[PDB]
């Protein structure tokens, strides 16, 4: 129990932090990855002067603060502001003292060696956690779907990745990163919806375009004869009621937004798209392992939640793969937390105890120890 | 096989569109039922305040 | 094949249980939304009757 | 001054200074802001017991039926007085579509009224319906008009300045003699 | 000559229409983009009842009419009232019959496909012009400065834009629109001038604040130590004599008004400003084309005429751009008509004849034909 209860799992994202206790089924804490700094001197009624704001208080009060994102494209870019988000996570969100809890953290696919050593330096030397561990994100997603070999298409708020994993070892030279994700996708909907003849003028109009994207957006299979369908004008249309009455209608654009993930050309991106990239990762891997990867395309991440994403991907890679092959696109329902759940499982596991980096290992080996 | 599997992506598609609309309509019924005890409660109070002020 | 067809009678079964519960919950939301315009409407009138009697 | 003219125009004379001053006491006591100012003029014509006679410094019982509300309809229609500006309710609204988007539900549910001229009965009901019908239906409108409103400003100062926490914002002669008028200016 | 003389160029703006014959050096007709509708029944002495008023007669008689602006932020918002401004342009202003003149029109940067088809529908079907053509405004401005690749900062009465153009094709995904322009700018001067202790009370006081803005306003470079200069009180001050004697003095505010274009915060705008936006457009474009755009910042529009606008912009983007770069801010003198002049050149050109959309093309292809 000492640490059975006690292991923490913190998944640091570009848009959201997911956090909680190893053992739980889902994150106890989910909140924006921002750190707000007040543009002016003054106070809220009853509070003192605050130097900084994090998560939702930074979002809610955004009009008087300069908002900053510590993690650009999955990589920690500002370490002063990240130590601020961690502090908030332990002390306010989970309300635990960190110096008696083992902490499993996550990093990104080709996270620079030096960063994995730096967050270890900050975990052990400024938070004084007993022990910690850094798992790679795609690797926890895979594992949370039971398996050990597969290829994960991972897509969240600032990055998309393909991480081919074989008997647990993520394959460095076959990993692909596509910098277009849910953030890019909300801003494109924004324009095709103002372009539908609308105005997201106040900040209460801006924010909810993102809630339109999440609730009403679709990834149609045969996106071709779906536009064609749009035109005959079926009961395909969908009206959402705004903060007030102002019933906005979205028929068609509803799927023009996730067609951006297959066609980056919709947004002036010259890069290849999700399905081709799944494939290219795969023809960059060893030959003998390619049947395995093809029958185990595990999806994880908030942006892979658009319904019919899996069917489109299913047919997208069947028709690029040699017919002798078995294609299989696994997309679980909890996928917006796969990464986290894979960490919860792993860290609560009976056999993981012997991989925890302890302060004994650290004080004796330097940050190098956990770096592997 | 192509026919059982095709009949399928369509039945599972329909199942998920119907589960999505029931989740949305149940969220809407809970919100309109909660707007309610509130509308009706301040009502018992506004009508009582009237009978006292009229007196 | 046995697996796609079996996965099936289960997905179609789930689809019909969910379509049945959405129909019931949508009928309940329309009735509670209709109890409403009624509660709130006699309210605009009871509160107006108060502001006039208080004046 | 507008009541003055619609009342001389009713066939009267506020000739001496004891006639002038009391038009203002007529405005305060007998004036109204009708909701549906449209079919209130219409009502005036059928001539109901809507009329209201005031007794002057002497006997001279003056009657004011109708004009009684034609005076505060000036606050919604500035055109009654050769003003080309917009009126109170539109202006409430325009202020609001000039603010941040996320704060507009707050402002709409908290239209607080203060000032001697917002005391005309039925001002709040007219404003209530004036902005509901300009605001997006998804919105909650709420026009707060307290009874002491001719002193809201003052009372808010009385509260604040007698408050336990305000002591640390008082600009003292120490602050001033040391920082110049700039100190309190903020 | 048939059409060498005969091509018309009509530039539709948010505040002004500029019109004339292809060939001329400047617009034959310039007038407000209003349509007045009389609030009361009655007549002027010697005239009949008029249902409507357009341009200057609507401005001059504004006290008895309800004025309406057909073009909101560069986009045509009311098509009944726009056909009225066109009618006025052909028949009264240029006094030509449209059915024997080819007409080059202009549209805005991301003008909805459907509008370009609608004004074509109205040009050919209600005015019966022989042929027409719709050019994008920034694109005519660039071309009128000789070149084909550059980025135009275009700023008039209701909109500001940045339109990066490469070998003639305006780059859709890199275009930025900032809804703060000369209209916003006259109203801000208004307040800093009443705030100087003044009153623009009658309509003859209102209108001339705009003539103060045009004549006396400046964009200072080092707007910092220009306020500082204001205080020492040099002979920086400037008094303007009103319709009557009432000599009003404007020392300082003179430049506080165009500092609004770099600092939108002066007016409760949270958007970025002109120079940052020039830049952001540029780091949204392809990499290999960014040296070109930087050496070709062409300015056009009435609001970019404030003296010292170019020097401030020069230094504003040098200091944001990588030092290996050449910055070059072209601001020609005729810039309040760049757009129009670019159209005059192009439409009088020897090679343009083969791009005119003719009634033959239209009656045979539908509005789609000109839409491209």
């Amino acid at each position: 129990d000492e640490d059975e209860t006690t292991a923490l799992v913190c998944d640091n994202g570009s848009g959201l932090v997911k956090a909680g206790f190893a053992g739980d089924d889902a994150p106890r804490a989910v909140f924006p990855s921002i750190v707000g700094r007040p543009r002016h001197q003054g106070v809220m009624v009853g509070m003192g002067q605050k130097d900084s704001y994090v998560g939702d208080e930074a979002q809610s009060k955004r009009g008087i603060l300069t908002l900053k994102y510590p993690i650009e494209h999955g990589i920690i870019t500002n370490w002063d502001d990240m130590e601020k988000i961690w502090h908030h996570t332990f002390y306010n969100e989970l309300r635990v003292a960190p110096e008696e809890h083992p902490t499993l953290l996550t990093e990104a696919p080709l996270n620079p060696k030096a960063n994995r050593e730096k967050m270890t330096q900050i975990m052990f030397e400024t938070f004084n956690v007993p022990a910690m561990y850094v798992a790679i994100q795609a690797v926890l997603s895979l594992y949370a779907s039971g398996r050990t070999t597969g290829i994960v298409l991972d897509s969240g708020d600032g990055v998309t990745h393909n991480v081919p994993i074989y008997e647990g070892y993520a394959l460095p030279h076959a990993i692909m990163r596509l910098d277009l994700a849910g953030r890019d996708l909300t801003d494109y909907l924004m324009k095709i919806l103002t372009e539908r003849g609308y105005s997201f003028v106040t900040t209460a109009e801006r924010e909810i375009v993102r809630d339109i994207k999440e609730k009403l957006c679709y990834v149609a299979l045969d996106f071709e004869n779906e536009m064609a369908t749009a035109a005959s004008s079926s009961s395909l249309e969908k009206s959402y009621e705004l903060p007030d009455g102002q019933v906005i209608t979205i028929g068609n654009e509803r799927f023009r937004c996730p067609e951006t993930l297959f066609q980056p050309s919709f947004i002036g991106m010259e890069s290849a798209g999700i399905h081709e990239t799944t494939y290219n990762s795969i023809m960059k891997c060893d030959i003998d392992i390619r049947k395995d990867l093809y029958a185990n395309n595990v999806m994880s991440g908030g942006t892979t939640m658009y319904p019919g994403i899996a069917d489109r991907m299913q047919k997208e890679i069947t028709a690029l793969a040699p017919s002798t092959m078995k294609i299989k696109i696994i997309a679980p329902p909890e996928r917006k937390y796969s990464v986290w759940i894979g960490g919860s499982i792993l860290a609560s596991l009976s056999t993981f105890q012997q991989m925890w980096i302890t302060k004994q290992e650290y004080d004796e080996a330097g940050p190098s120890i956990v770096h592997r | 096989l192509k026919d059982a599997q095709e009949k399928l992506e369509l039945a599972e598609k329909k199942a998920t569109d119907a589960e999505a609309d029931v989740a949305s309509l149940n969220r809407r019924i809970q919100l309109v039922e909660e707007e309610l005890d509130r509308a009706q409660e301040r009502l018992a109070t506004a009508l009582q305040k009237l009978e006292e002020a009229e007196k």
